[PDB]
């Protein structure tokens, strides 16, 4: 809605989270740099000790 | 005139019949998980979230 566009319809169990969806379809910058850290936030699996 | 030997007549039929009358009374019908039922497309009714 601060877009100014149309609210997305997301079926069940697609295979896209809608943050996933939003990354590409959005056109601003500052909000589109946080959006790829929240798609691409990970544990890191590493053997210490 | 009763001519007892140009009287007789052979009168033909079957032995043995089975008459049924409500022919859908042995089948036996079941409906599908209704959030999994489809639309004359491929896809379900019902899935926008």
């Amino acid at each position: 809605p601060a877009f100014g566009m149309q609210r997305m319809h997301y079926r069940n169990g697609d295979p896209q989270t809608p943050f996933q969806i939003a990354e590409q379809q959005i056109q601003n910058f500052q909000v589109a740099n946080w959006l790829h850290f929240v798609n691409n936030n990970q544990f890191r699996q590493v053997v210490i000790d | 005139q009763f001519d007892f030997r140009a009287s007789m007549h052979m009168l033909t039929s079957n032995l043995t019949f089975t008459v049924y009358s409500d022919l859908l009374a042995f089948v036996s019908a079941d409906t599908v998980e209704p959030i999994n039922a489809v639309a004359f497309d491929n896809m379900r009714i019902m899935n926008e979230l």
